[PDB]
């Protein structure tokens, strides 16, 4: 056999919002991340803090570094900001969905940046925050961000369910609908 | 468990000169800069060769990166070559960056083919048609494949025997997030009597295929 694999860590930081980040990727999921402001690291499946540790202050002090950085940067090119690509919305389950049995709605905001953005769940139209889950701004193979919406529904024949994204690259903010359907 | 995982140190970067910009699009735009790096570990077999790739970002657009191959930064874009130029005249700095292929890529290989590489979850794999009433186009068959890992794997759809190799919309390999994939393989059919439709996949946690027919 042969193993292919491309483990990636991504860091950035991001101004005027004054907000970094530090992570890894492992063949294209989030292996952790830290929390450069509670300074500690976030595993993305808990049971791997079983396996690895990571000191959590690195990732504050190569953070420090990007911060010096993007001053430097945003000197040499005349503080031009460039433009906001918007994102690309699209809500899934995460597995089949039978009538009354658990399942997860799949908030994928996809090809984005700047870093940044607004995701709301809405259940009958209401927004929902219990049993809403989100992902760190994750890494494209090119300079784009995808992360990941999550809330946990009861399939039901009465309602429905919208993701609403708004980022500083939509003139109004996204919403796109998922539904049961039979 | 294993060691300690390491990361790729930040450098500063010296400031350098200063360089007519090109443009920045606006009409609904709000000001914006961030300053973003990836050192992608490329491994192509393992431990057994690998090559490292750092990759640095302004605003939309790479503009500066150091392969393994190369051996040195290279601008991208002309705003990262003030910077690839003093990196690479730092002889210090480009050694370890060489290291790194060691003390960052391996070193974090190893304690990751613990537990991450071999990862496995068997696919709950599924069949059923989307049968409304009407239509006349005919309810696709569907063959959904959910939460297995790695990634790859291999959903075959037969009619009766052959593997109908056409008629399959597929939504291709969807990614959760949560460490598990997902993927259905709708055949366009019309389901009729004396004929049962089967779904075959085979994954890297299915010593033998799952076969499930209808
Ligand atoms: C890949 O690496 C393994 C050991 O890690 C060994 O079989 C050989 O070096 C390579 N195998 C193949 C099939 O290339
Ligand atoms: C140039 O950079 C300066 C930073 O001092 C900024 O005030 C100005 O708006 C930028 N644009 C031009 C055309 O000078
Ligand atoms: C919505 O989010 C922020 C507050 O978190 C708000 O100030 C801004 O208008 C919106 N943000 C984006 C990225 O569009």
């Amino acid at each position: 056999i042969k193993e292919e694999h491309t483990i990636i860590q991504a860091e950035f930081y991001l101004l005027p919002d004054k907000r970094g980040e530090f992570m890894f990727d492992f063949d294209g999921d989030e292996i952790f991340h830290v929390d450069i402001e509670k300074s500690e690291t976030i595993w993305r499946l808990e049971e791997f803090a079983k396996f690895a540790s990571f000191e959590a202050q690195g990732a504050l002090a190569n953070i420090a570094v990007d911060k010096a950085n993007l001053d430097v940067m945003k000197e040499r090119s005349n503080n031009t900001p460039d433009a906001n690509v918007a994102p690309e919305v699209t809500v899934l389950s995460r597995s089949p969905v039978n009538l009354g049995e658990p399942n997860i709605l799949i908030c994928f905001i996809d090809k984005f940046s700047p870093p940044v953005v607004n995701v709301t769940w809405l259940r009958n139209g209401r927004p929902v925050t219990e049993g809403v889950s989100e992902t760190v701004f994750l890494p494209r193979d090119d300079h784009l961000f995808r992360k990941f919406h999550y809330l946990t529904f009861l399939p039901s024949t009465d309602d429905f369910y919208d993701c609403e994204v708004d980022h500083w690259g939509l003139e109004e903010p996204l919403r796109k609908t998922w539904e049961f359907e039979e | 468990r294993d060691r300690m995982v390491n990361h790729f140190i930040a450098e500063f970067k010296r400031k350098g000169g200063s360089l007519v910009p090109r443009g920045s699009g606006g009409g609904g735009s709000r000001p914006w800069f961030l300053e973003y790096c990836k050192s992608e570990c490329h491994f192509y077999n393992g431990t057994q060769r690998v090559r490292l790739l750092v990759r640095y970002f302004y605003n939309l657009e790479e503009n500066l990166r150091f392969d393994s191959d190369v051996g040195e930064f290279r601008a991208v874009t002309e705003l990262g070559r003030p910077d690839a130029e003093n990196w690479n005249s730092q002889p210090e700095f480009l050694e370890q960056k060489r290291a790194e292929v060691d003390t960052v890529c391996r070193h974090n290989y190893e304690i990751f083919d613990n537990f991450l590489v071999p990862r496995r979850v068997e696919p709950t794999v599924t069949v059923y048609p989307t049968k409304t009433q009407p239509l006349e186009h005919h309810n696709l068959l569907v063959c959904s494949v959910s939460d297995f890992y790695p990634g790859n794997i291999e959903v075959r759809w037969f009619r009766n025997g052959k593997e109908e190799k056409t008629g399959i919309v597929s939504t291709g390999l969807v990614r959760n997030g949560d460490w598990t994939f997902q993927t259905l393989v709708m055949l366009e059919t019309v389901p009729q009597s004396g004929e049962v439709y089967t779904c075959q996949v085979e994954h890297p946690s299915l010593t033998d295929p799952v076969t499930v027919e209808w």
